[PDB]
């Protein structure tokens, strides 16, 4: 949760301040005049020391959430909750839709280099394709049958991996091992507990929160 | 592999399978079989064959289920069978009796041809004993017993043509001929015996056991071309192969079953193939064909690996047709080890194997029933 | 429960009683034992008639079926398959697992159908007990396929329809009897059944089929073609619902009503006024229930009436009105003399959607426990049943399944099946395992083997000890004291050894050599279990040396099981018997020192012989060789001793 505070914060710091005080005397003597010094500084922070350390945390992090037998529900929550933050790492800050953002012509977003952010996230594919259908079911299980907050989590985590799959894989192993049915078939039911928070004194609101983890999964799922 | 084996569901558990002798002269395939029961309220010796309906197509699958042609009433429990020849079959019985049964082939019908119904008993008490083994080299039979005892028939003479008596102090669980005056029994104190039939005295000519803690030996066969080549199967779910020149201790001991070793059969015209079955339910083709790539002589290639296991051989018996049973070399005896059967049956009680064809029985009250072993 | 206010079936059983003889009876591990009694000796007859018969009354004669005893295997195979998976799916995956697990016991029960029906035609006397038992399974995968579809499937309003009309179809086939009898005859049209043959299809939904039958009609009747025209386009017109369609419930409702209107406009148009037969198919379509009621042979039971209701009435019936239309559909069927049959009361409850009274009339009459264990245990894994543990500490699933599994060790055979469903019985399967491994009938030692390893596999310590020392008992009373011996050991049974011991020594004394020479040589750290097992392998091991040349060991062995006191009194005199032939050699074998403990050891031994006579017994025979051989010891150790002091002696210069 730190770390991927910390990214976030870095991210918001605009490049305006390396440049008013201290080092312009050394670098005045190799005189080489050729071609005009104009883009290659801009990236050097977060992107060139990072890639394999964090792609052995997201290892290191499924391989101890394969590692946690059923009994282990709050144990699980923390380490869904921890995969949820390092997947947020890789998440591209929303640009705002600006009129100018149009005028990037269809050439510019074509020959524009791949995004460090875009290359993370297809780097962090395929270390969950890596894990195969033992990580898949998991998930898929815990979505199904775990407690309220695991549930919750790893639909969460569904959403997350589903809006990055590509290739839909994830998804053709949920209609293919019918947990894509399950999930729809227990609407039926949400729908006696959910008519029971509609009372002035609800029960406590946990089947609202896994009902719209659900539903946004659903709605996820629904975009292809 | 599980598309291998035609099941047939019988109702009672089967203790023992034998396919009928074919002719060493005859193409013809092994179409017909026996089986004994076990732990019924009517035990029987039944004979059946093996559907052939001229599937001229290539490409479908058997499922030629096994018909029942006859069976027979068998007073207690079928403890071992064998056919003595194509129209003859021995049983031993829980009643410590020995049965020849003749097949009627032209009314496929059974009859009792002969009977030893004192065959085992406890010296003292003559209260019955059960006939735990039989083997038959035709017209020559043998018995053993859980009273200690060897018996000697011949199958048209109504004595027995010999007894030892306190042969073993402990159950002998089975036999089989070394020879045509030799046989081998195993016993429940883990030990094969050797026996010449000729010699007048009670005592065994040889003893061979394991080196440590004895588990029962309830299985033996002799491989076809090496008489001195013997497997032994046990308790402890292993399979022991002995060279009975070469003293006293097996040559190999292989884990072989996860539980009781029911049976162990060299196969009798490939004996490079030998099959194993047991209580864990699992039915075990071992193939040790791997070596017989003639040492084609060439060329030389390097590379190391250490892998620790002690044994003392001394370096000097000449090359002579290394039986593949009996090779140390960790580097040349590639076993393959194949499961038969699917997961999951009940004990595996009997295996019998002839050409092509393979038939087992089962505590599944099922008899399982391949005829190609090897495609 | 209330006490059932239900007399008790009376059993009635053949030729007990005749005569006011008194009955006897013993309970078996599932059988009765009965006996005739004389109970009341007045009257010195000793001619008193023998009770001639034992009777055996079984509970459960089906556990003997050859045919059933596949049921019971092929099912095991199923439930242990269910039991291992239970972990793995969520969801709607683990529904159409469930679905998947019902078929495949469907289809065992099917199958034992089937092969029993073959049985049947190739055996006159046993045909009928053969139609009896098809007939109970017959009923039992009736009610196990509305159980899949209203329970396990859970079939929605829609669907249901489509399910129950392939419910009647699987399990009603006279209709297509009558049919290909129909088909045979050289004019279809003019066969008696022709038009039952129509009217069945109509009734089961098969609007296709009838269709085709409306065809041949309207080839060969050039009056009737014009009105086969219109019945099949009502036919063929007709909604149906499918199972992958877009379409409302509300959408198909609306579809039907206007299908329906079509009918009934040409039924008051008079267009079928010329032919009774398409008029009471086309009344039929607009669900007539006294044209339906007319038509009961051909339906032959009030389920098949109720589904033919439900199609051309309420074809968008929800799951909650069923019982309902049950009701009365079996109200309307039955509507004389007839009593409901016990299985119209189970198919009643399963359309009220009580599974307790679908369990409980199956109990009553079923005489075995397989249906309602396995389908209990198959609706458990539908989460049906509350966790309601009943007032004995066994919720219904496990009750049930400790039953069938007690009625399976009943059986030589089954009993191994019978230990895998106690091990999926959470709170009394282990207890109830223990107390039937004790019972089983031990007739080999294969079969005990088999239980051993069972027992071991468990961590069962107390059982395998019960069923080595039962081993070891009978070896015991077969005279084979090696098999004994080996079992008592098994056992640790430091007392039953010890019993065993003194057997073997006495068979010695008796005998001059041991009978099982191989297994007392292989005692190994087992000769520890005992003082007398110690003694009997170190006698031994003396009798090995003794034969290996070996003199000077052997006679230290031997002489160390004398002073070491673990040799039985009774066997001290054949201990120092056998020290002649090593005090009579040339060499001296004892020394001086160890030929005085052996005088010792002989003169303890006359000493403890005087002081056990008492007076009246010194006049039968066997003292005077017990002299002669204490002589001749006597005799020996004088001889040795002479010989070991001049040798020692000769050896201190």
């Amino acid at each position: 949760a730190h770390l991927s505070q910390s990214v976030r914060t870095e991210l918001k710091q605009p490049m305006t301040a390396s440049g008013l005080g201290q080092s312009q005397y050394v670098q005045m003597l190799d005189g080489s005049f050729a071609a005009p010094p104009g883009t290659e500084n801009i990236s050097a922070g977060f992107a060139s020391i990072g890639d394999s350390s964090l792609h052995m945390i997201l290892r290191n992090l499924l391989e101890f959430i394969l590692k946690t037998g059923g009994g282990f529900q709050r144990v699980r929550a923390h380490l869904y909750g921890s995969l949820l933050y390092y997947l947020q790492i890789a998440q591209r800050p929303d640009e705002p839709d600006t009129l100018e953002s149009a005028h990037k012509s269809m050439w510019e977003r074509l020959t524009a280099p791949e995004d460090v952010f875009s290359k993370l996230q297809r780097d962090n594919l395929s270390i969950f394709e890596s894990y195969g259908t033992a990580l898949m079911e998991v998930v898929c299980r815990d979505a199904c049958d775990g407690h309220d907050i695991g549930r919750m989590l790893a639909l969460a985590l569904l959403d997350r991996i589903v809006s990055v799959d590509r290739q839909q894989q994830w998804l053709l192993y949920l209609s293919n091992s019918g947990y894509l049915k399950v999930l729809v078939d227990s609407l039926a039911e949400d729908d006696v507990v959910l008519r029971n928070l509609l009372t002035p004194q609800p029960p406590l609101l946990k089947a609202l929160y896994i009902y719209e983890s659900k539903m946004a999964f659903l709605t996820r799922v629904a975009k292809s | 592999m599980a598309d291998k084996f035609a099941a047939k569901f019988v109702s009672h558990k089967i203790s023992r399978t034998r396919w009928r002798p074919v002719s060493a002269s005859s193409l013809q395939q092994p179409d017909v079989f026996a089986t004994g029961s076990w732990d019924n309220e009517e035990n029987k010796v039944c004979v059946w064959a093996t559907s052939d309906f001229g599937a001229t197509s290539l490409d479908e699958e058997y499922q030629g289920d096994p018909k029942q042609l006859c069976d027979i009433k068998h007073p207690g429990d079928v403890m071992d069978m064998q056919f003595l020849d194509k129209e003859r079959i021995v049983t031993g019985s829980s009643t410590g009796t020995v049965t020849i049964f003749r097949h009627h082939e032209n009314n496929q019908t059974l009859s009792v041809n002969q009977r030893w119904e004192q065959a085992h008993y406890h010296v003292g008490s003559n209260m019955r004993a059960p006939c735990t083994a039989i083997v038959c080299s035709s017209p020559e039979i043998v018995s053993v017993g859980e009273d200690g005892r060897i018996n000697c028939f011949r199958a048209e003479s109504r004595d027995v043509l010999r007894t030892i008596d306190d042969a073993d102090s402990s159950t002998m669980h089975g036999v089989t001929f070394l020879r045509t005056t030799e046989i081998l029994t195993v016993n429940s104190v883990g030990q094969l015996k050797l026996w010449d039939l000729r010699k007048q005295g009670n005592d065994p000519t040889q003893i061979f056991s394991v080196t440590g803690e004895r588990v029962p030996l309830h299985c033996v066969d002799r491989h076809p071309n090496q008489q001195h080549v013997v497997a032994t199967g046990g308790q402890d779910g292993m399979l022991c192969i002995w060279d009975v020149r070469h003293g006293k201790m097996p040559m190999s001991l292989l884990n072989a079953h996860e539980a009781e070793m029911w049976e162990v059969h060299f196969h009798p015209s490939n004996p490079d193939h030998l099959f194993t079955c047991s209580e864990d339910g699992s039915l075990w083709h071992w193939d040790a064909s791997a070596d017989s790539e003639k040492p084609t002589f060439l060329l030389g290639g390097r590379s190391t690996f250490n892998i620790s296991r002690s044994s003392i051989a001394p370096p000097n018996a000449n090359q002579s047709l290394a039986c593949a049973w009996l090779s140390t070399d960790p580097t040349k005896g590639q076993l393959e080890i194949t499961n038969l059967l699917p997961s999951s049956t009940l004990s595996v009680n009997s295996l019998d194997v002839l050409g092509q064809n393979l038939v087992c029985g089962t505590d599944a009250e099922a008899i399982y029933v391949t005829r190609r072993l090897f495609s | 429960m209330e006490e059932l206010d239900v007399d008790p079936a009376e059993t009635p059983i053949p030729g007990l009683g005749q005569q006011n003889r008194h009955i006897g009876f013993s309970w078996g591990p599932g059988d009765l034992l009965l006996y005739e009694t004389l109970y009341q000796k007045q009257g010195n007859s000793e001619t008193a008639a023998r009770c001639p018969f034992m009777y055996l009354v079984r509970s459960d004669e089906d556990i003997y079926s050859p045919v059933l005893r596949k049921l019971f295997n092929e099912s095991h195979s199923i439930f242990v398959g269910l039991q291992k998976s239970a972990e793995e799916a969520s969801g709607k995956s683990r529904k159409a697992q469930l679905v998947q697990v019902s078929r495949n016991y469907r289809s065992v029960l099917r199958a034992c159908m089937e092969e029993m029906h073959t049985l049947s035609e190739s055996t006159r006397e046993t045909a009928q007990k053969y139609i009896s038992q098809i007939s109970i399974l017959s009923a039992m995968e009736l009610s196990w396929n509305l159980c899949e579809i209203l329970f396990i499937e859970s079939a929605p309003a829609g669907p249901l329809l489509i399910l129950l009309l392939e419910w009647v179809r699987l399990h009603v086939c006279e209709v297509d009897n009558i049919v290909q009898d129909v088909l045979r005859s050289e004019k279809p049209t003019e066969h008696e059944k022709f038009w039952d043959g129509v009217t069945g299809y109509v009734l089961q939904g098969r609007m296709n089929e009838a269709r085709q039958l409306l065809a041949k009609e309207a080839s060969t009747s050039a009056s009737a073609r014009s009105m086969c025209r219109v019945l099949d386009d009502l036919l063929k017109k007709m909604p149906m619902l499918h199972t992958g369609g877009t379409q409302t419930l509300t959408e198909f409702e609306l579809k039907w009503q206007h299908w329906r209107e079509e009918c009934e406009r040409h039924l008051q148009n008079g267009t079928f006024s010329s032919n009774v037969h398409m008029e009471a198919v086309c009344r039929v379509l607009l669900g007539d229930e006294e044209v339906l009621l007319e038509k009961r042979d051909l339906m032959t039971t009030w389920y098949h009436f109720l589904v033919s209701r439900l199609l051309f009435k309420h074809p968008t019936v929800k799951p909650t009105e069923l019982h309902f239309y049950a009701q009365s559909s079996l109200d309307m069927f039955l509507a004389g003399d007839s009593c409901p049959e016990p299985l119209d009361n189970i198919l009643l409850a399963a359309f009220e959607f009580d599974i307790h009274q679908v369990i409980k009339e199956f109990s009553i009459v079923s005489s075995n426990w397989w249906f309602v264990a396995h389908l209990t245990d198959l609706l458990d894994h539908c989460q049906l049943f509350q966790a309601h543990n009943l007032y004995f500490g066994a919720n219904m699933r496990e009750f049930l399944l400790l039953d069938y599994a007690s009625g399976l060790f009943s059986h030589h055979s089954l009993w191994q099946l019978g230990v895998d469903y106690f091990d999926y019985c959470p709170n009394l399967g282990r207890e109830y395992l223990k107390l039937h491994m004790e019972r089983i009938p031990l007739s080999t030692e294969k079969k005990a083997l088999k239980a051993l390893r069972i027992c071991e596999q468990r961590q069962m310590t107390e059982q395998v000890r019960s069923i080595c020392k039962t081993m070891a008992m009978q070896s015991l009373c077969n005279r084979r004291l090696g098999s004994a011996l080996s079992w008592s050991i098994r056992a640790k049974d430091a007392a039953f050894a010890t019993l065993i011991s003194d057997r073997f020594l006495k068979e010695y004394c008796e005998r001059g050599n041991f009978t099982d020479l191989d297994l007392i040589d292989n005692l190994g750290s087992a000769m520890l279990l005992s003082d007398r097992l110690t003694f009997l392998g170190k006698y031994r091991e003396f009798h090995r040396m003794y034969s290996q040349e070996q003199f000077s060991e052997a006679a230290s062995l031997l002489l160390s099981l004398m002073t070491a006191r673990i040799a039985p009194c009774s066997f001290w005199l054949t201990l120092l018997l056998d020290a002649l032939p090593l005090l009579e050699q040339k060499q001296v074998i004892f020394s001086a020192e160890q030929t005085y403990e052996l005088m010792r050891c002989l003169e303890d031994r006359m000493a403890a012989k005087l002081e056990s006579t008492s007076p009246d017994e010194i006049q039968k025979q066997d003292s005077s060789i017990d002299n002669t051989k204490v002589e001749m010891l006597r005799l020996a150790l004088a001889r040795n001793l002479a010989r070991a002091i001049v040798t020692e002696g000769a050896l201190q210069e």
